[PDB]
């Protein structure tokens, strides 16, 4: 379900910034390291979800 | 019961396309309108109104104008033929019309 | 470099117009005034089912083992196939313009003729000569019937009677030209399709007798 | 029953067929002894349920030591042959569309776009099923004698006698293509195109990419010969087949290329787009892993492991599980 | 009759642009098989 | 007996004389409805066999 | 150049909008007044 | 974001939109212009003089097949083999990794060859939208017109069969046996038939099948 | 021809019809374009200017008025020769500016094109000179039906007349 | 007598009866060949106008493709007469006219000018824009020009990271 929903928000993501449709979910440049709100989107949508299911 | 179940199927299912309009041509002095419909089977039909009979008319409960299809930009108008008490449902868009 | 289709496409479909409107340049001292297209009709099919209706009404003949229906229905798809075999047949052997070469001094045409797909050329005949028929004419049997007595007797008996016989191409319109005009090259009439790319002006000029200036 | 029934009649015994279990029905139709016991409905229902598995261990059994046969071989491969037989074609116009013109007749440059330009001429000869005549005529001739005459064979055995037969049969891969990638019909046949092709540029034309063919045969032969066998090597296989696609690609052009069916000539085929190269990698990929071809007499040794062993694991069904130990037995 | 006399005129435009095989194919047997139902007419049928 | 009325008269079973039938202008025209009106059909009689 | 999210949640929500103009049509009221 | 002006003596009407080889000449002449710099010209006090005329306007072997299939087989695999470094190469080049001219009064964009006039993005858009659009159809659009065969053959069929009926009552009266049987009856709601029948030919085929219609199923 | 075949004669035409064009029915919003459209544009105004500019936008523009004192034969075969070729843009179509001016040059244009594909008449009351230089051009396109008059107030609303001309210049091609 | 059938356009009876009759009259005198006389004249057969149509037919066939220029026709006139004179060549070719009424005649070549009509707008009102079939609408959404991001490409040095450039590599294609 983990990996399932991963590949949804991956393709999702990906299709969306394609158009530009970036959701603005997260600040834009980053605080530190200055990543983007695109790579830390999929971060999060991967990483997320499996911390999760391990608490659960 | 399969006789007439499959009559009432067939025949209600032609009596709800019977009011959309799939054609409708004026006559050449625009005193009939030809309108074709659909066939129990989904092809054509032919048939005939006079333009004087062919009314828009409000609904009898004036709290559902709000309610209707022509509200919508891209809904139905329904117009009623009164010398026969029929509908002529046509979308009010403008690509299909003259 | 890279293949472009796009470029490709853009040059073929240049060519395409071109050739639709019939704007052909001077390439050799002949001018490509008229393309034209021959219809071809299947007969191996036909000829097939005759033969096949006709040996099994033979086999029938052996074996008493057909039904009336059968018995009904193999000799009416017979007749069919064969009609529709001789009408291909008719049909193909039409004589129709496939292409036209104005020459350079604009008074002779080279003509590219198909009979039955064989390409025949006739590379001199004066504009002065052709004749494009707005219209039906009459086709002449000038040598009598010039067959055997009952062949003769046969096309005697329905026609003038009286040696030369004249028949109207209306009654042959269906089986000779319905497919284009019957086009006279002086000696010969060939059949212009409908369906032809021309260069219309030249075309209207040499149809009608009138040489083109050079 | 006189008029409607003697034809309704052999329709319903059809789709029985297809439905009801034939041999189990066979076996429950002679219902009697002669004197031996085990013939009455009990133990024949038990046999028979136990027949399912021997039933297709014997298939198997006939399929890789005794000489193969066209028609299990086809029924091994029906679902190739039968109805996904257009996505055949719908691949090669993929593989070709880059100088296809389809382009320019309501398609685009996408799978999508390959399969509207095949599904636009219709579902029949003109359309889905066009070339699928000579499709099956291509299995029966190239991988079927390639069996035939390479049953229990190595790897290398088989790539070499698959390339022979490859090589003698590309003509009808030549003439298949272009059949394919006619979307106005300009070919009424093979016998059509392949005269009109040697016509207008001579015999050795319908040769165009025999070469890049072979190559990428070795590879899939390799690739399947390792599916068969259930090795983790199914991935390397896959990543050399990806790899390989190219030269189908390029086969697919060169053979559609000096025809008027194509914008770019021969030599214009080395020019196209490298982009364009792995046309339809992805679709390619998962169709040969859906419907993969099946050729049982190639198997190896793992591979007929692998295929009696789940077998025989299927067989172990037929127990009691609240089975007692018992000490006499 | 048509079809003889159309025959005759392609076999004539042919042999001006450089015979009668094609002009009595089968002509005999449609002759013999019309003048044979003519004649069961005329016995009255 | 029942289209013999004694107060009035039943309309002509065809159309008035100054009627004209001729073509004219097309008004509208949304033909899609066809297929869809066949599709929604023949899903239906399908479904319901 | 492909599949893309975006046009399929398009076409999806056109395909949820598509039947809304003929219910309403039907739950519309006349100007009939049966009494 | 350059800005340019040209001066065409009148040659080329302003009065609508520049056509494509006019702005590819341009095009070429700010190209030339640009790599070295030619008195400054192209300024509003100051235009580049083009005298364009109307054409400038608008006017502008088996052995031999074994061996180039030998020579493309090992061209194909060394374009094979090299595909996926190209790719790579490409990609890594992406990682590690203006079109605005003001000709006279109006604004462009370096669209293929030439100039295309710039508006707005919404009407570059659409633009791009028209552009696919007659690529896309172009085939589709042009059909055989003379592909009327079978077409032809349809109306003949019919044509045909109405022609019978035609040779069929050419000297038939109009009434029937119902018409003087109604003639001796009291019917006003009932008229005799004063035309032709051969119109509505046929017709109680028609009922026939409208009577059975919801009963065959 | 009569009211009994009629139903089963447009059933049959309408399946033939797919021999000649196939998939008319899903594409035939898409083919009321033709493949090279030449127009002819006779309205010379300030709003008939803005007009064709905004219609006209990816076509391309022959100035038939340079073409002035010639034979009304190479006037023609010139325009021709401008409007019968795709540049490498892929823009095939061309709009043509006060080249007809009576009915030879219609003709000759007619005959080497084989027709122009639509005939545009902005019609508006604010212009003068298309009336009295045009006059015969207007009246030979309306004899051969390839004229579309599309009737403009040169004081009324650009978006809807470049809406209305839209609709009327795409329901007004010929193929 | 009537039904309620609607009439094919008789928009072009008159030119084929004139053009038609003008011809005849030219071959045929005083054979009382008028338009102004179309109804009496239809009402009649060509026998008792003692006028022999089959030899005239073709002529008058090339005739009417020639002079007459149909306007409801999405064809050009070049190839719409054209491809009318083919079609009813054959069709008329493959017809006899001489023992019917000229109302069959002018009626049958105006029912196949006006079919050929309806034929080249493919059975669609002329006047009518219509809506965009599905593959019409997939198409142009597919061929929609794809905008990544945008914030990705800007000359912020934030951009200039191995991520953000992968990032905007991979989106911005
Ligand atoms: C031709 C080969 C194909 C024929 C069948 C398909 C016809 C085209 C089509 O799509 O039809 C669909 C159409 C679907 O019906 P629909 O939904 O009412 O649409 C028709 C319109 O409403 C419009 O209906 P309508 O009221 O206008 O009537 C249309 C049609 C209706 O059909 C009939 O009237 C057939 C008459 C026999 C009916 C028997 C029951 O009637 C006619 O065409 C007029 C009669 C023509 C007879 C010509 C005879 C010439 C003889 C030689 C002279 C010399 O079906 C028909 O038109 C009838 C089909 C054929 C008759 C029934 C055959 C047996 C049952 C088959 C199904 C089980
Ligand atoms: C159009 C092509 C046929 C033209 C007419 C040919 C003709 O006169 O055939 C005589 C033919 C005599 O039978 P047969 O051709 O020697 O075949 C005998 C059966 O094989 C074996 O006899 P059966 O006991 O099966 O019944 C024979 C006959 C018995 O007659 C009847 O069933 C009708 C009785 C009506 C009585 C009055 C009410 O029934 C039939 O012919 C109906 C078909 C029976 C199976 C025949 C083989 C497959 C034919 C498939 C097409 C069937 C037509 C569609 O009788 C019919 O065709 C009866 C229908 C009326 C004429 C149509
Ligand atoms: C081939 C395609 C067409 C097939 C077709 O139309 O089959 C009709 C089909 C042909 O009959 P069959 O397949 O020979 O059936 C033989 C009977 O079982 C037993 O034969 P049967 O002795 O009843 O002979 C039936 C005969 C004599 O009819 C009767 O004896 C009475 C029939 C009405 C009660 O009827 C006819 O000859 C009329 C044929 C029309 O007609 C019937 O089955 C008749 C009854 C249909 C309604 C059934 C429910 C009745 C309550
Ligand atoms: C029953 C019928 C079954 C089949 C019906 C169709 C199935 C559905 C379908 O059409 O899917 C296509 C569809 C994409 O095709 P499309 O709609 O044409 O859009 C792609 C463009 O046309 C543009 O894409 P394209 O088709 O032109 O090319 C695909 C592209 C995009 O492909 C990829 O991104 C995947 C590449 C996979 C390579 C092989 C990996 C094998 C395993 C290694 C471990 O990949 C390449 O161009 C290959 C470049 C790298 C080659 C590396 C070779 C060395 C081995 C590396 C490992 O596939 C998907 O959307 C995937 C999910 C399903
Ligand atoms: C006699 C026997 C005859 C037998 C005949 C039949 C034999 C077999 C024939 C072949 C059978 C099928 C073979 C496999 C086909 C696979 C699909 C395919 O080709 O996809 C191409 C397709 C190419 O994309 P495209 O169609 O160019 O663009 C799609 C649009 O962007 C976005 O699309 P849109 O805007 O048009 O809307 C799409 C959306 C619309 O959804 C709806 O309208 C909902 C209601 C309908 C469902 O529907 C979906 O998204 C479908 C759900 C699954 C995804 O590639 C994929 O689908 C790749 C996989 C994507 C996974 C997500
Ligand atoms: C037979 C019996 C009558 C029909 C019954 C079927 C449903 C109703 C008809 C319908 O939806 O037609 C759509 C269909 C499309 O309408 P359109 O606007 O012309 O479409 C073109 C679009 O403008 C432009 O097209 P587009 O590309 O933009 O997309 C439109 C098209 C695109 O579709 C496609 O591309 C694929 C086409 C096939 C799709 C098939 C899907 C289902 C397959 C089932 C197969 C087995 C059956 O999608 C559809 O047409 C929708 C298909 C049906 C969807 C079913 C699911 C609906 C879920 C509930 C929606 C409402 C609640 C949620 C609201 C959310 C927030 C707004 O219209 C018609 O068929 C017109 C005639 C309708 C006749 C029936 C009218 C009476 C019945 C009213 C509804 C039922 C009673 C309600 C209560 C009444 C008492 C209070």
């Amino acid at each position: 379900n983990s990996l399932l929903f991963t590949a949804v928000s991956w393709f999702s993501i990906y299709q969306f910034a394609r158009k530009g449709a970036v959701l603005p979910v997260l600040r834009e440049y980053g605080r530190y390291f200055g990543t983007h709100r695109l790579f830390r989107q999929y971060l999060h949508t991967l990483v997320l979800p499996l911390l999760y299911t391990e608490y659960a | 019961v399969a006789i007439y179940a499959t009559y009432i199927a067939l025949s209600y299912i032609n009596n709800i396309w019977k009011d959309y309009v799939v054609r409708a041509q004026f006559s050449k002095d625009k005193e009939l309108l030809f309108v074709t419909r659909v066939s129990p089977f989904g092809t054509t039909e032919e048939e005939v109104y006079e333009v004087a009979h062919l009314e828009h008319l409000p609904p009898s409960v004036r709290s559902g104008v709000k309610d209707l299809s022509a509200q919508d930009a891209d809904g139905l108008v329904d117009v009623t033929c009164m010398s026969s008490q029929r509908s002529l449902v046509f979308y009010k868009g403008d690509q299909y019309w003259n | 470099t890279v293949f472009d289709a796009e470029l490709a496409f853009i040059k073929e479909a240049n060519e395409m117009i071109q050739q639709n409107t019939g704007n052909l340049p001077w390439d050799g001292g002949k001018k490509k005034i008229f393309q034209g297209q021959a219809n071809k009709y299947l007969e191996t099919p036909y000829y097939l089912l005759a033969a096949l209706s006709g040996l099994g009404l033979l086999y029938f003949l052996y074996s008493g083992d057909a039904k009336y229906k059968t018995l009904v229905l193999t000799p009416v798809v017979g007749i069919a196939a064969f009609v529709l075999l001789r009408r291909n047949q008719i049909l193909n052997r039409v004589p129709t313009l496939t292409e036209l070469f104005l020459h350079k001094d604009g008074k002779f045409v080279d003509a590219v003729v198909s009979v039955n797909g064989q390409l025949i050329s006739k590379n001199d005949i004066p504009v002065s000569t052709l004749k494009l028929y707005r219209g039906d004419h009459t086709v002449k049997v000038n040598l009598n019937d010039f067959e055997d007595a009952s062949a003769k007797k046969f096309l005697a008996q329905q026609s003038g009677q009286e040696g030369v016989i004249n028949v109207h191409f209306s009654k042959l319109r269906n089986l000779a030209a319905r497919n284009g005009q019957v086009l006279n090259l002086g000696d010969t009439e060939v059949v212009v399709p409908f369906e032809n790319q021309a260069n219309r002006i030249i075309l209207k000029q040499i149809f009608k007798g009138v040489e083109v200036l050079p | 029953a006189n008029f409607v029934i003697p034809y309704l009649k052999p329709v319903a015994d059809f789709w029985n067929s297809l439905c009801i279990d034939q041999h189990q029905d066979s076996l429950f139709q002679f219902k009697g002894q002669t004197g031996s016991l085990g013939t009455d409905w009990t133990s024949k229902y038990l046999r028979s349920e136990q027949d399912v598995y021997n039933h297709k261990y014997l298939q198997y059994h006939k399929r890789v030591h005794e000489a193969p046969e066209l028609t299990d071989v086809i029924s091994d491969n029906v679902y190739r042959l039968t109805l996904f037989a257009g996505v055949e074609r719908v691949l090669s116009v993929r593989q070709a569309q880059a100088i296809l013109k389809t382009q320019f007749a309501g398609a685009t440059e996408n799978i999508s776009g390959a399969f509207q330009t095949v599904l636009n001429g219709g579902i029949f000869r003109r359309g889905y099923f066009r070339g699928a005549l000579l499709n099956l005529l291509q299995f029966c001739g190239a991988p079927y004698q390639s069996l035939i005459w390479s049953r229990n064979s190595g790897i290398t055995n088989q790539v070499i006698v698959s390339s022979i037969f490859e090589a003698f049969f590309y003509p009808l891969d030549t003439v298949k293509t272009l059949i394919y990638n006619d979307v106005q019909g300009k070919y009424k046949g093979a016998f059509h195109c392949a005269s009109q092709v040697v016509q207008n540029a001579g015999w050795s034309r319908l040769y165009a990419g025999i070469f890049q063919k072979l190559i990428f045969n070795s590879a899939l032969i390799f690739h399947l010969n390792q599916v068969w066998d259930g090795s983790s090597q199914q991935w390397a296989s896959l990543a050399l087949v990806a790899a390989a696609y190219p030269l189908l690609v390029l086969k697919t052009r060169f053979q559609v290329a000096g025809t008027p069916l194509a914008l770019a000539t021969s030599n214009e085929v080395l020019k196209v787009n490298r982009k364009t190269l792995y046309a339809g990698l992805v679709p390619y990929l998962i169709f040969n892993t859906l419907f993969a071809y099946e050729f049982a007499a190639w198997h190896s040794s793992t591979a007929q492991e692998r295929v009696i062993g789940g077998l025989q694991n299927a067989m172990k069904q037929f127990s009691s599980p609240a089975a007692e130990q018992v000490w006499s037995s | 009759y048509n079809h003889l006399v159309i025959k005759y005129y392609q076999s004539f435009i042919c042999n001006t642009l450089i015979e009668f095989n094609y002009i009595l194919s089968s002509f005999k047997f449609i002759k013999e098989l019309n003048n044979i139902i003519i004649i069961s007419l005329n016995k009255l049928f | 007996n029942y289209l013999d009325q004694p107060f009035v008269k039943v309309p002509n079973a065809n159309p008035n004389a100054s009627l004209n039938f001729e073509e004219g202008e097309v008004l509208y025209e949304n033909t899609r409805l066809l297929e869809w009106a066949k599709f929604w059909n023949y899903s239906v009689v399908v479904g319901y066999l | 150049k492909g599949f893309n999210l975006a046009n399929a949640v398009n076409t999806v929500k056109s395909t949820l909008n598509a039947p809304i103009k003929h219910i309403k049509r039907n739950i519309e009221p006349t100007g009939s007044n049966y009494s | 974001s350059r800005i340019y002006w040209f001066d065409f003596n009148g040659t080329v009407n302003e009065n609508l939109p520049l056509n494509y080889n006019v702005l590819k000449i341009c095009r070429n002449e700010i190209n030339k212009l640009e790599k070295l710099n030619e008195n400054n010209l192209g300024t509003q006090k100051n235009p580049i003089k083009l005298n364009l005329s109307f054409e400038d306007k608008h006017y502008n072997n088996s052995k031999n097949f074994i061996s180039s299939i030998f020579d493309k087989t090992f061209e194909s695999l060394n374009t094979v083999l090299m595909a996926p470094i190209y790719s790579f190469l490409e990609f890594k080049l992406k990682l590690s990794s203006n079109h605005y001219y003001v000709i006279n009064g109006k604004l462009y964009i370096t669209y293929n060859d030439s100039f295309k006039l710039f508006t707005t993005i919404n009407d570059y858009f659409n633009d791009l939208n028209e552009l696919s659009n007659t690529k896309l159809f172009f085939l589709y659009r042009s059909f055989n017109i003379y592909n009327i065969k079978l077409n032809s053959l349809v109306d003949f069929v019919f044509l045909k069969l109405i022609l019978f009926i035609h040779l069929l009552y050419l000297k038939s009266t109009n009434y029937n046996r119902f018409d003087y049987r109604l003639k001796q009856t009291d019917w006003g709601f009932y008229i005799n038939n004063n035309s032709n029948y051969i119109q509505n030919i046929f017709s109680g085929l028609k009922y026939i099948w409208r009577g059975l219609r919801f009963w065959i199923i | 021809m009569n009211n009994t075949f009629k139903f089963l004669h447009q059933v049959i035409s309408k399946l033939t019809l797919k021999a000649q064009v196939p998939n008319y029915g899903q594409y035939s919003h898409s083919l009321k374009r033709p493949i090279n459209p030449k127009v002819v544009v006779f309205g010379n105004s300030s709003r008939a200017y803005e007009l064709i500019s905004s219609q006209f936008r990816n076509f391309n523009h022959v100035n038939g008025l340079e073409l002035k004192g010639q034979e009304d034969n190479i006037q023609a075969n010139k325009v021709a020769q401008s409007v019968l070729s795709i540049n490498d843009g892929f823009q095939d179509g061309y709009y043509i500016t006060d080249f007809p001016q009576n009915s030879k040059q219609a003709e000759r244009l007619d005959l080497i094109t084989d027709g122009v594909n639509l005939a545009l008449y902005i019609k508006d009351p604010s212009d003068k000179v298309t009336v009295t230089r045009q006059q015969e051009a207007i009246d030979y396109y309306r004899k051969t039906g390839a004229l579309v008059e599309f009737e403009v107030d040169p004081r009324g609303d650009l978006e809807e007349q470049v809406k209305q001309l839209s609709n009327q210049v795409l329901n007004g091609y010929k193929h | 007598n009537r039904t309620h059938d609607k009439v094919i356009s008789q928009t072009y009876v008159p030119a084929i009866a004139n053009i038609a009759f003008t011809h005849l009259s030219k071959k045929y005198p005083q054979a009382g060949l008028k338009v102004d006389q179309l109804n009496t004249l239809k009402e009649k057969t060509w026998n008792d106008l003692g006028v022999n149509i089959e030899h005239e037919k073709q002529e008058i066939l090339v005739e009417l493709s020639e002079q007459i220029f149909v306007k409801e026709s999405k064809l050009r006139w070049v190839h719409e007469q054209r491809q009318r004179l083919a079609h009813t060549t054959y069709v008329f070719s493959g017809l006899e006219f001489q023992n019917v009424k000229v109302g069959f005649f002018i009626d049958s070549y105006n029912f196949l000018l006006q079919e050929l009509a309806h034929r080249s707008n493919l059975y669609q009102s002329k006047d009518i824009v219509g809506e965009k079939s599905f593959h019409e609408k997939h198409l142009e959404q597919q061929t929609a020009p794809y905008s990544g991001v945008k914030s990705l490409e800007e000359p912020v040095s934030q951009n200039k990271s191995f991520i953000n450039s992968l990032m905007r590599a991979i989106h911005n294609h």
